[PDB]
Order: C-alpha cells, then structure tokens, then sequence
C-alpha cells in the first residue's frame, strides 16, 4: 500500500515539435546532365527502405493549416534558387534599348518579336549588332520604328537560369531527425483537419516532387476516395479552397514551334542565350483536354461540396477575374519555358438538382519572370528548341469564393491561387513532425535496498 | 504499400497500447533516439567545390540537438542514478495529490501519453528532488558510512 | 536590482564556501552544465531566407563544445566507474607528497578552487592511474575471478 | 625520427598482439577516442572579420561525428548494462555456430581485427538481443521480484 | 609533439591510386584559392 513514482526510459511520447527537417532522396548518377533544382548533390540518399509501421487505435490531431512544414518547404525553394541563379551569368547589359516590331506572318493572331540591336563584345570598346526573338510580356514600349523595353527593366535586376541546371521536378523526402519524428495520417474520409484515427509511424516523407503551379496541381498524390476537400474555413470566402482527384485525367501542353538558339558572348565567359530563327509553321501555345474525363471527374468534384451548402443548392463556374498576368493564368514549367493559359473552356459548367471532343487551351510562353511573388532580381528562363510536348496527370486544383451577396440564394466562386504554399498543402497534409519526450515517471511498488 | 506483418511492432507501436505493455517495450525507442549515424554517413553513400549548401548545414544543426538533448536527458539520469539502465526505482513515497489512483489503474488502464497530459504541470517539481532526497542525500551517507 | 533572498543559493554559490560544504551542493552544478537546450530552442520563442547569420553558427560551436568537454569528462568518468554517480571513493592510497596536511584541513578549512591552486602541477599524473590500479586492473579480476 | 623507447605501447599499439594482450589495454583505446578538445582548443593556442573559412566549419562537422559514433556506440553499452564498465559479461548461451573453435583459441591464438573478420556477418543479428534476453527482461525481474 | 608509435607484427593494405585524401587534399586547393581571389580587384575594364 506504499507508493514510489519510478522513471522509465523509452516511454512512446511526443509534443507537437518545432525544429527544421531534411531531405533525403535516392542518388542520380546521371553524369550526361548535371545540376538539379533543389536536390543538387546535397541531399541524403533514401535508405533502401524506408519503414512503416501502424500505429494501433492510436488517434492524434492534425491542423494542415498552421503546419510548418510547408512554411519551411517553401522557406528553403525560394531560397536555394536564389543560390542557383548567382553562380550563373548576369543580364545587365541587355536593358539597352533595341529596337523591332512584329515578326514575319500572314496578319492573325502580341505573337512575338524581332529585334536587332546593340551589345558589347568581349572587348570592351568593341560593340556588334545582332538579333534574336522574344515574346510580348517581356517588353513595353516608351516612344520610334518602333522600340520597347523589357518589362522589367522598369524595377528589377535579372540573372538568366544556367541551362546546365534543369527544373524537372523530382521526388523530395523531407525527414525529421532523431530526437523528433513526422506522422502520416491513414483514413482516406479524413478531411483537413480532426484527429486521424488511423495512424502509422514515418519519419522521411514519401516522394513529394515540387512541382510549380497556380491554381492546378498534377502529377501529385491520389487518394484512394471520391475527392474529398477542404478550406481553412469554407465558410468564409477569402481562405482557399484545394481540390485533389481520385483518377488523373491526362494534360498535353504544347506548341510545336522548333525554335533556334544561339550562344553569343557579351564578355568574358559570359554567353547570352539569344533565341534564333524560328525554322517551320507558327504555332501557339496550347494544351488538350478530352472533356468526356474532365466534365465527368468534375462531376465527382460536383455532388460533394453540395453536403456544404445543401443538397438542393446551386453552383457555378466561369473564368478568373482578378489580379495580375501571372497567376490569372496557368503558371507553370514545361520543359525551360513557363505557360500561361486562359482556362476558358473548362470553367463552363452550371449543374443543380444533380467524337474526341478534346479541350484545347491557349498558352502565351514567359522567359523573364519574378517568380514567387518577389520583386528583385528576376530570372530569365533560356529558350527551348526543336518542338516540345509534355504529358501530364491532373491531381487537383485551388479556388477561392467571392463572398458577399445573399445567402444560399445563388453564391458565386473562383479559382484563386493568392498564394502558392496551397502547392505545399496539396501532399504535405498527412503529416506532422512531433518531438521525443522520452522518460516518464509513474509509480510502482519496487525500490532496491535502503543502504542504511 | 500493402501492409506486411511479419515485425513487431517498431518504435512507438505500443503508444496506443496501455503502460504496463510499452513498459517492456522501451528499446525500441532507446536505439532510434540518438542514432544520426546509421541514417546518416559520414561520407556519402565533383564539379562541387564545397557543401555548405544549405542541406549541408542545416542538417547539421539536426544532429547536435538530436544528441544534447539525448545528454541532457541521459543526463537526469545521471543525476537520479539509472545511467546504463532504462527503469529506476525510487525511495521517496508519493504522495498522491498529483494522481488519487491506483496501481492497475494506470498500466493496465491508460496509457503513457495518457498520464503525463494530467501530470504535466506537476512535472517539474518532482525532479526538484528525485534526486536530492534521493541521491544527493543517497551518498553522503556511504560517505559517512563507508567511513569506517 | 534589489537582492530578492527567497531561493539558496544556486550555481557556485558555494564556491565562496568551503569544501565541505559545497560537497553537498554537487548538482546545483551538474545540470547546468549541460543544458543548452533549456537556453536556446530548436525553434525560435519571414524576410529572411536562411539564418547563417553568424549569430546562427558560432552559437552553434558553442553547444557542442558544451557537450563535448562534458562528454570527456563523463567519460574519464566512465573511465573509473562512476558514470551516474557525482562523489566516487579510491582504492590507491594517497602518499601525500602532493599535500601535507590533514583531513578536516580541507574541508573545513579550504574551498576547492584553493586546493586545485596547489596540486594543479600534480593533477595530470594522478588522473594516469585512477584507473589503471583502480579499474583497468580491478576488473580482470571478476573476469579471473567470476571465471568459476 | 630516430625511434625512442620509453613509453609502451600506445593507442593501438596491441592491435598486432593477440586479443589477451588487448584485453589488458582497452583503456589507451577509451581515452583518444572521444576528446576532441584535447587536441582542438575553444581559443586558438585581426585582419580577419569571422572564421567561417572551411577550415573552420569542415573541422566543426567532425567534431560531433567524433562523439555521436561514440554517444551511439555508448548507448548500446546503456542498453545491456555497462556503461561505466569497459568489459562487460553476459547472460544468454553463445550457441557455436557463429565459431566452433575454443576460449585458449582466441585470446592466445588470434587478434581482435582477426576475430571481427570471421563473424563480421554474424555481427548485427547478436546484437538484437544481447540486451533483450539479457537487459530487456533482466529488469522486468527485479521489477517483478523487488516488488515484495 | 606528435606521437609516432610503431604497430608491431602488422601488415595493413594501401592503395594510393583509389585513395581518397588526394581527392580531398586537392578539392580544397582549387576551393579556397577561390576565395583567396574573390576578395581581390576584378580585372574586366582591361581587356579593352
Ligand atoms: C507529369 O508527368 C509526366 C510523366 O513523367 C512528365 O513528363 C515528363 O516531362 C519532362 C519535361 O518537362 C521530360 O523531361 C524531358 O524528356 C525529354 C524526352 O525524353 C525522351 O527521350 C528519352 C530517352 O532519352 C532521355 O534519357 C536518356 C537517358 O536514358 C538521356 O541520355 C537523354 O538525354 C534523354 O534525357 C525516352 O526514354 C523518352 O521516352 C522520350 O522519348 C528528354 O529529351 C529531356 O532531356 C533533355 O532536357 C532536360 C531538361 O533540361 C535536360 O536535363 C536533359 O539533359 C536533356 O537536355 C540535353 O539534351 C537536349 C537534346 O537536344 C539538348 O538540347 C540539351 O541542351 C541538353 O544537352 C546538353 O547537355 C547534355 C548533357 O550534358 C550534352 O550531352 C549536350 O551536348 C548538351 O551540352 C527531358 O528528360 C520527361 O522525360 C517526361 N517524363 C517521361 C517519363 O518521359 C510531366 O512533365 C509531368 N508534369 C509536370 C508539370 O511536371
Ligand atoms: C496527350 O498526349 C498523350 C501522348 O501523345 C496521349 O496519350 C497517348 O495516346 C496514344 C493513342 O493515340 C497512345 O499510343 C498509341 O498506341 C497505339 C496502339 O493502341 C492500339 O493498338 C493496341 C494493340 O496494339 C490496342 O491495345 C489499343 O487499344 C489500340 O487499338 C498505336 O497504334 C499508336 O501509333 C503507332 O505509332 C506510334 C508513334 O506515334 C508508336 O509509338 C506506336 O507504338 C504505334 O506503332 C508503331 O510502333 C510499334 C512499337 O512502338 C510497332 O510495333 C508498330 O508496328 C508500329 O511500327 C513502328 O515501329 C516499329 C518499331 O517498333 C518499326 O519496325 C515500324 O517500321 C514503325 O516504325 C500510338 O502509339 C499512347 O500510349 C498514349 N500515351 C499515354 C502516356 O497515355 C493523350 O491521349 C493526350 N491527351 C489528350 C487529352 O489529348
Ligand atoms: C482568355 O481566352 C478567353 C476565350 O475567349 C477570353 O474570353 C474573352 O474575354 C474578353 C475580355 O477582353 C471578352 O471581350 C469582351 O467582350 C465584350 C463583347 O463585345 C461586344 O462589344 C464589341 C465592341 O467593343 C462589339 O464589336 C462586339 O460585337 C459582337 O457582336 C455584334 C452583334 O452583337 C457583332 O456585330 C460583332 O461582329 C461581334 O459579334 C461576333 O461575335 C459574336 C461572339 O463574340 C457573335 O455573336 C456574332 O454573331 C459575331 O460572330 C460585341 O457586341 C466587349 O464589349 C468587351 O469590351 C471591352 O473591350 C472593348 C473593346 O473591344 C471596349 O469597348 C470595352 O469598354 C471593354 O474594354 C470585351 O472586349 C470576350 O467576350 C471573351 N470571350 C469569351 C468567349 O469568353 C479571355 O479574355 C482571355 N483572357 C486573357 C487574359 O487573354
Ligand atoms: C547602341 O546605342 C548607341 C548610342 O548612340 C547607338 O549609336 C550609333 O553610334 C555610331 C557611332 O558613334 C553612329 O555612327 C554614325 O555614322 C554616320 C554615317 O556613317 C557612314 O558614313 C561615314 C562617313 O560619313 C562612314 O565612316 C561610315 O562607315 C564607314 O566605315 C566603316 C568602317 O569604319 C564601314 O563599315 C562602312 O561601310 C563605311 O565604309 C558609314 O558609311 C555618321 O554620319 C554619324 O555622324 C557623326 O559623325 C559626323 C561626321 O562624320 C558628325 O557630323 C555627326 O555629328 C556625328 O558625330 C556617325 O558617325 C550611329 O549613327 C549611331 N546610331 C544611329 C542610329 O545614328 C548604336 O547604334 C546602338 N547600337 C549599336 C552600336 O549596335
Ligand atoms: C525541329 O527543327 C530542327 C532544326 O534545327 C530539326 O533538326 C534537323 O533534323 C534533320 C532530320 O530531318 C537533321 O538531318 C539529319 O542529319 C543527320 C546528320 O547529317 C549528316 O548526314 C547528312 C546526310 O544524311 C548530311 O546532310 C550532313 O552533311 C552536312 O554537311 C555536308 C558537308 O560535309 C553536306 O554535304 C550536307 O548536305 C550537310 O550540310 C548541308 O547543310 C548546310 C546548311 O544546313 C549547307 O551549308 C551545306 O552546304 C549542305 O547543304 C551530315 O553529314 C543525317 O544522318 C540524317 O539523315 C538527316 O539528314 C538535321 O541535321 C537537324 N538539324 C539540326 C540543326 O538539328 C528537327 O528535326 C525538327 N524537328 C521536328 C519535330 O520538326
Ligand atoms: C503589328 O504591330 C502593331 C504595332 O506596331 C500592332 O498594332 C497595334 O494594334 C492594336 C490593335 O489591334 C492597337 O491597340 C490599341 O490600343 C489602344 C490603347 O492603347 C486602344 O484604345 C485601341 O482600341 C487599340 O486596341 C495598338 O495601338 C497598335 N500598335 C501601334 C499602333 O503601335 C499590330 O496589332 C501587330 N499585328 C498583330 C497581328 O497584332
Ligand atoms: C494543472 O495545473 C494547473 C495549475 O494549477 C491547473 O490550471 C488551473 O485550472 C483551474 C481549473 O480548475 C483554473 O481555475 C479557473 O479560474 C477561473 C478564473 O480565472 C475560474 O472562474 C474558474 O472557475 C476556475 O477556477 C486555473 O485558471 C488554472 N490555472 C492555470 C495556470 O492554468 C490545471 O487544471 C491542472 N491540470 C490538471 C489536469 O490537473
Ligand atoms: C607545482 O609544480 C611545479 C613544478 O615542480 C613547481 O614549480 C617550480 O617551483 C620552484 C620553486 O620552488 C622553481 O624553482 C626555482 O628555480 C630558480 C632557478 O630557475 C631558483 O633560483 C629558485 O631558487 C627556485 O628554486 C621552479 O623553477 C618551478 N618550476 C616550474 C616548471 O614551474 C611549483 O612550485 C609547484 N607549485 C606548488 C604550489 O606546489
Ligand atoms: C559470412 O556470411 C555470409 C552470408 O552467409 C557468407 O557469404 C556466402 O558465402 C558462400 C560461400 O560459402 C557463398 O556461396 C557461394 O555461392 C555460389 C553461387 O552464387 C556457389 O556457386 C558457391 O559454390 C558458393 O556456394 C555465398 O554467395 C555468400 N553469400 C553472401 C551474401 O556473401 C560468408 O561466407 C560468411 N563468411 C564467413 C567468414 O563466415
Ligand atoms: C499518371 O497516372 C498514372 C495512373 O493513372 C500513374 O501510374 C501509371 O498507371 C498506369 C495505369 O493506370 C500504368 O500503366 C503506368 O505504368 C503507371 N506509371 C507509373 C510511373 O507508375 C503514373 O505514374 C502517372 N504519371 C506520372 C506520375 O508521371
Ligand atoms: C463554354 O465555354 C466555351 C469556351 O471554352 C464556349 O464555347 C464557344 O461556343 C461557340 C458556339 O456557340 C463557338 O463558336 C466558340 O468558338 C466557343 N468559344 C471558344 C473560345 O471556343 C461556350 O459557349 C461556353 N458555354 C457556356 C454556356 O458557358
Ligand atoms: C434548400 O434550398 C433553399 C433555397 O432554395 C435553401 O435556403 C435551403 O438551405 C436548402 N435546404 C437544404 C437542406 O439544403
């Protein structure tokens, strides 16, 4: 009937943990290219298994909203690109004023440009004049034959992206270290916040691949579900919204346009990449969408949020209507040069009370971009050539209500896309990285001699 | 992938089991406490100068506090008297304003995260003196007793 | 500002005292030796990209050469079987070539900063067999003498 | 230079002497393993603004990697019972099968490194349970028999 | 004093050729020369 509190080591513990996690991916040999994105070289390889093991009617909370994670997973990519650009060449020299108009077609369809032009050599005094192609965002005009000036030019500095290095995005393993762990959750109904009752032990994430995109993800995680998706609060307009499927319908982007390059030297070691005679037919940006999936995978995506609004309630869908170039439209990479593609078609549908026909999209293509919503240096994305064509397996999408007007009446709503870490919130919600509080008094009857 | 069952059951497997069953399984969690040797190598398993890219660094932060507190918690131990060895008994009585309950009521009833939640803002205290009246006046006592 | 007397009597506080005394106040000591984590958080208590600010890394030597000459001293320690256990006795008699005097002479009398002063020359090679005649040569003998 | 013969042996120094011979000398092993401190000084023993020259930072990675493969090694020694104890005996049966030869045929006849080669495969898989039939339930026992 | 102590009766292999200190040794001779450069004035207004 006495009572001594005795400790033990090992206890299975934990705290909602703060502390900055690693990655670890399997290594690319790969000796042809070099230089990836974010992996580089630095990354710990996977172990040849990773293990997983079920936590037993074990129940733990889950707030994907105030999760760190994506606050440190999108903290480092802003960084190290700004690591992955400085080493490369710096385009200062070219903010001249160089002077085009159109480029050579039959009068149909800001296609694109010609200019030709001052720049120095890789002798100082020495000058030449040359040509290349850009495309109309990245310049704006000011006064004669005519001649602009590159959009940028008006508050930012630019460092063109080393070609060697490339932005396929690849499988990342964020890890918690020892001393910690992550968690995955493991109940497909599960919604975005609540605890999870099936729960099972991870301590590197599975394969998350950054892919860079506004308001669409793809080629990202599939829950084995009817596509069950959630807010911050959906009651509230102006907090995301973060669709994600359960069959991936396919998407092609393309434009079928070889065009040409060439390396020229504007000093020493420095070799801009000026764009080159576009050799074949002129043709646009695009990308296809066999609607028979999409309208029907939308049709999913339909029935479900109505147990939100009532089952008897309607709905809605037209195009973006608000903010600027960038994210109004599909950002994305494809290949080296980015897209951006009014969804017109597929936002096209009003459904209440419950032979290909393949979409296609037109795209206009950037080369100099202040990514991430950060004024400052830019990049220049070099060109592409020859043609290109990128398949691709649409997991979900990111949307953003209007808010006010009467209630259940007939509400309105959007795809927003205001900020990005809604990329990160797309595969980073099944997990929580929690600490290791090891030891644990409780009390039992032993106690070894009193040495007295 | 598909779920294989031939181990059991791993670190933290018995958190949603009850104390008295975790409280035989408390290896499995003393080996993947500190180790950040086994996960991580020394070298790796050349156009680069050198790795102070930011994977190189910040992972090395990991690994000092994956330790210290690791020693600062074998530490405690070293301090109440348990070093090498992972359950310790315990001279001074509870008294039991911090739990009315019983013996049976805790293992076979709750489970280890479900005791400290109730008793943690009782922790602190009681390592007050787990080891001043239990160790820093535990051998003095040798002192003046092994004296003769 | 003003001298608050409510709590004794903390870190060195017994440096002033003599030995004896301090004797008894060997963990007021032994936990803050360590802990650099009580101190400084893995996470902070968004401009900025990464933190190798060099208030980040030479705060970041600081904790592990915390660690380390611990963890060489805990094990010189181990060295002598005393891992968990702050006093530890001897079994080498003193010849006191080292020191004159007594025994009350000490702890009653001195402070331990005034008797490293003194034998501070004779400190490295006393610390040669401390364990070679205390331990490397104390545990052959359970194995020549556990061997039946 | 010229070869001086004063002390003996040193560090590894029985390394070429057969496994009785190193069984003696573990502890000229103990010592330089871990201090890292020793032979790197906090302070050095001003034109430039702060040190992170890779001299710096490339000697900070090794210092911890120094103690972490010893905190880890050590740990293992916390798992079955030895942690201020170099040697350490041992409960369960050894079964041949990893080696059929004798004790005399071992510590007499061959060396350590001559002895890790042969049963280097069988290395991980005795490790599993030298603590749990030996440690892990040595102490549910005396859990189980000082509970009267 | 650096401590010499010879290992008696002990052949140990080597192989200078996949050995890796040279690797090392010289991976930090090109490195830190470029940054025993950077500090130093750039020379690009010359090759006028
Ligand atoms: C959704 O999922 C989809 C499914 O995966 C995604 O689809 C992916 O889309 C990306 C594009 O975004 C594709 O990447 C590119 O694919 C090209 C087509 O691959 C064909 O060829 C394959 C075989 O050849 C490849 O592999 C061999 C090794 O096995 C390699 O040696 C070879 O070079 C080539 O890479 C074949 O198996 C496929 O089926 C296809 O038929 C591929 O050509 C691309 O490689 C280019 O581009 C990348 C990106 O910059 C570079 O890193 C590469 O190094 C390579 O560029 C080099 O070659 C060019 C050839 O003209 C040169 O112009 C370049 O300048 C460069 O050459 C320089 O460097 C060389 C190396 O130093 C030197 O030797 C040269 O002399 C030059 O100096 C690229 O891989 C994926 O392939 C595609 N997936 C799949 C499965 O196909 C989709 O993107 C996803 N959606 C989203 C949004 O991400
Ligand atoms: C977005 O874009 C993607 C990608 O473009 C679209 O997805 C692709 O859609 C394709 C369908 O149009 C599909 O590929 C096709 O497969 C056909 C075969 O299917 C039919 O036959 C099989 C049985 O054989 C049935 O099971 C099936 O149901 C169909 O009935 C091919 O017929 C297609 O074309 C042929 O040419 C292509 C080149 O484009 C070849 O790659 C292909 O293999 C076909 O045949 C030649 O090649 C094979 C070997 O590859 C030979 O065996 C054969 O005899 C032909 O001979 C040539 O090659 C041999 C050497 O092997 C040589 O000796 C000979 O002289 C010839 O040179 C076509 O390939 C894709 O799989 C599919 N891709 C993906 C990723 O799904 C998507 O729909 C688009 N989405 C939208 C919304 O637009
Ligand atoms: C992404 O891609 C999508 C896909 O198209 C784009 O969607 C388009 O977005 C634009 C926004 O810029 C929309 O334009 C707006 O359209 C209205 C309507 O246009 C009326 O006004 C003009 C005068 O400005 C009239 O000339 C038009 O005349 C049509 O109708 C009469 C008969 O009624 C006929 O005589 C004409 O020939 C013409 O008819 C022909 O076409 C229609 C179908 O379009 C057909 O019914 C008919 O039989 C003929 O075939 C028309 O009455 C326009 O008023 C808006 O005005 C703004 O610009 C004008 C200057 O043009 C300003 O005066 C005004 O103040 C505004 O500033 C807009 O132009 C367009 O409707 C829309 N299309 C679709 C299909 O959705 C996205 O914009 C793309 N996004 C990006 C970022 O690129
Ligand atoms: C980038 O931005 C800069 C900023 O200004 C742009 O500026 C241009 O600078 C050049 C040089 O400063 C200007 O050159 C002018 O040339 C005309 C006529 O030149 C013709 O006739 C000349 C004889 O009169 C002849 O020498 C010329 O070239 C011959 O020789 C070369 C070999 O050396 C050979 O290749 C040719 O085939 C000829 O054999 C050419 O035939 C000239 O009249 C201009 O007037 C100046 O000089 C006269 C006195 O001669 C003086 O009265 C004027 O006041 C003025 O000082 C001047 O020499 C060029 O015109 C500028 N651009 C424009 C649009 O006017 C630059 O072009 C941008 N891009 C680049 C550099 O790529
Ligand atoms: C997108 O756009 C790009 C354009 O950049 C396309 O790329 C082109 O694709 C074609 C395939 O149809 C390639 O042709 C092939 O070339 C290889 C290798 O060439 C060798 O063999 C051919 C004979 O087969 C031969 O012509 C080549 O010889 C050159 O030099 C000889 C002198 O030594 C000369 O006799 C010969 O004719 C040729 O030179 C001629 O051209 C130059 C100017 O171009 C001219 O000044 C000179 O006087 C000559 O007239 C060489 O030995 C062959 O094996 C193939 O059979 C095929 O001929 C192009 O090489 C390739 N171009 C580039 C720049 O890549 C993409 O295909 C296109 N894709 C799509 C999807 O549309
Ligand atoms: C070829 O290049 C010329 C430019 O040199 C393009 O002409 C441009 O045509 C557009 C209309 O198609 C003009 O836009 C106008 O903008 C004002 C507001 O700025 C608006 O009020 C007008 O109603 C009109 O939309 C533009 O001014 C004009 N550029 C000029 C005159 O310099 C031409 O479109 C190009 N070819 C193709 C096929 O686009
Ligand atoms: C752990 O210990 C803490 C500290 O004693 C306990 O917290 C205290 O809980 C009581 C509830 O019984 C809180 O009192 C409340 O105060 C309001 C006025 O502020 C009063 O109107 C209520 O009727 C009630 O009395 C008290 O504020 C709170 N103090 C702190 C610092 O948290 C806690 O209950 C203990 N937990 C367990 C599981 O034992
Ligand atoms: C700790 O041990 C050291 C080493 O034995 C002691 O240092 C030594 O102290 C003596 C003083 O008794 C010094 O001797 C002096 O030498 C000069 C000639 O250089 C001579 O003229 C003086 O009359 C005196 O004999 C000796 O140099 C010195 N050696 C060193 C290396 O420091 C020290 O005294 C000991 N301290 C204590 C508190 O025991
Ligand atoms: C340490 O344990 C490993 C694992 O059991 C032993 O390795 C194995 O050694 C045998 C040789 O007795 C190898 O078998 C050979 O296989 C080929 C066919 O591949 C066959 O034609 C030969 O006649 C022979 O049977 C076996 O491949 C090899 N396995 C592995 C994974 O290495 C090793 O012998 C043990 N070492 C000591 C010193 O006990
Ligand atoms: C695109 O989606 C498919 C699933 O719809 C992913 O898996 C492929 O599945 C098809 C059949 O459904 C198989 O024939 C392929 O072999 C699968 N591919 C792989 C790589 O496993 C496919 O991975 C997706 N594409 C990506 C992620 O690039
Ligand atoms: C749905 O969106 C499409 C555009 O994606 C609209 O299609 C237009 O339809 C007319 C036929 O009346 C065609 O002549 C046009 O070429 C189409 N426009 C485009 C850009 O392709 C369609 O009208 C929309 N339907 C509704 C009710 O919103
Ligand atoms: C039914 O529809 C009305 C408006 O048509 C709406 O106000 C009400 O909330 C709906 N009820 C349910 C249960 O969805």
């Amino acid at each position: 009937e006495n009572l001594w509190v005795t400790v033990y080591y090992g206890v299975p513990v934990w705290k909602d943990a703060e502390t900055t996690l690693f990655c670890a991916s399997d290594a690319k040999a790969y000796e042809t290219e070099k230089h990836n994105v974010w992996a580089t070289h630095a990354c710990v390889p996977t172990d040849p298994n990773p293990q997983e093991i079920h936590l037993e009617n074990v129940t733990e909370e889950f707030n994907m909203w105030k999760n760190n994670m994506v606050e440190q997973m999108h903290t480092d990519i802003i960084s190290l690109w700004d690591q992955s650009l400085k080493p490369c060449v710096k385009l200062t020299p070219l903010c001249v004023t160089l002077q085009c108009t159109n480029v050579t077609n039959n009068i149909t369809d800001g296609e694109l440009k010609n200019c030709s032009f001052n720049m120095t050599t890789e002798l100082r005094d020495k000058k030449q004049k040359v040509y290349s192609l850009f495309y109309r965002l990245d310049v704006v005009q000011i006064n004669s034959n005519k001649e602009y000036r590159l959009i940028n030019c008006n508050t930012a500095a630019i460092t063109q992206a080393c070609p060697k290095v490339s932005f396929e995005p690849i499988p990342i393993h964020y890890c918690a270290p020892a001393g910690f762990a992550i968690l995955k959750c493991k109940d497909k109904k599960f919604n975005g916040t609540g605890p999870c009752p099936s729960v099972s032990t991870v301590q590197c994430t599975h394969g998350i691949k950054p892919v860079v995109s506004t308001q669409l993800l793809l080629n990202g995680s599939l829950a084995e579900e009817e596509v069950m998706i959630r807010s911050e609060n959906i009651a509230n307009n102006a907090k995301n919204i973060l669709v994600q499927f359960n069959t991936p319908v396919q998407i092609n982007c393309t434009r079928p346009n070889n065009n040409t390059r060439k390396s020229i030297r504007i000093g020493p070691g420095q070799a801009f990449y000026a764009t080159g005679d576009i050799i074949g037919d002129i043709r646009q940006a695009h990308c296809n969408v066999s609607k028979a999936t999409w309208n029907e995978t939308l049709g999913k995506v339909v029935k479900q949020l109505r147990k939100h609004f009532g089952n008897n309630t309607i709905i809605r869908f037209a195009n973006s209507a608000g903010g600027d170039l960038e994210v109004t439209t599909h950002s994305f990479n494809c290949g080296g040069e980015f897209f951006y593609c009014n969804t017109s078609g597929l936002f096209n549908s009003t459904w209440i009370s419950n032979s290909n026909d393949s979409i296609t999209l037109p795209c206009r293509i950037k080369q100099i971009i202040n990514m991430w919503q950060r004024i400052g240096q830019a990049m220049y994305a070099p060109p592409i050539q020859g043609v290109i064509r990128c398949v691709s397996n649409i997991t979900g999408l990111i949307l953003t209500r209007d808010g006010g007007s009467t209630n259940s009446a007939t509400e309105t709503f959007r795809p927003g896309g205001g900020d990005m870490r809604d990329n990160w919130r797309s595969e980073l919600y099944k997990y929580k990285v929690v600490k290791i509080e090891p030891l644990g008094v409780a009390p039992t009857r032993c106690k070894r001699r009193v040495v007295g | 992938a598909v779920g294989i069952g031939a181990v059991f059951l791993g670190f933290l497997g018995a958190a949603g089991s009850t104390m008295g069953a975790a409280s035989m399984t408390l290896t499995v969690q003393a080996r993947n406490l500190l180790s950040g040797i086994v996960q991580q190598q020394s070298n790796l398993l050349q156009q680069h100068l050198l790795k102070l890219t930011v994977w190189g660094i910040k992972q090395l932060q990991a690994r000092v506090l994956a330790v210290e507190r690791y020693l600062r918690d074998q530490q405690l131990l070293g301090i109440w008297g348990c070093s090498g060895k992972l359950i310790c008994c315990t001279n001074v009585p509870w008294n039991s304003s911090w739990s009315n309950r019983n013996l049976s009521e805790i293992w076979d009833n709750m489970t280890w995260l479900q005791w400290d939640k109730e008793i943690s803002n009782y922790t602190q205290i009681i390592y007050g003196l787990l080891e001043e009246s239990q160790n820093q006046q535990e051998k003095n006592e040798q002192d003046l007793l092994a004296l003769d």
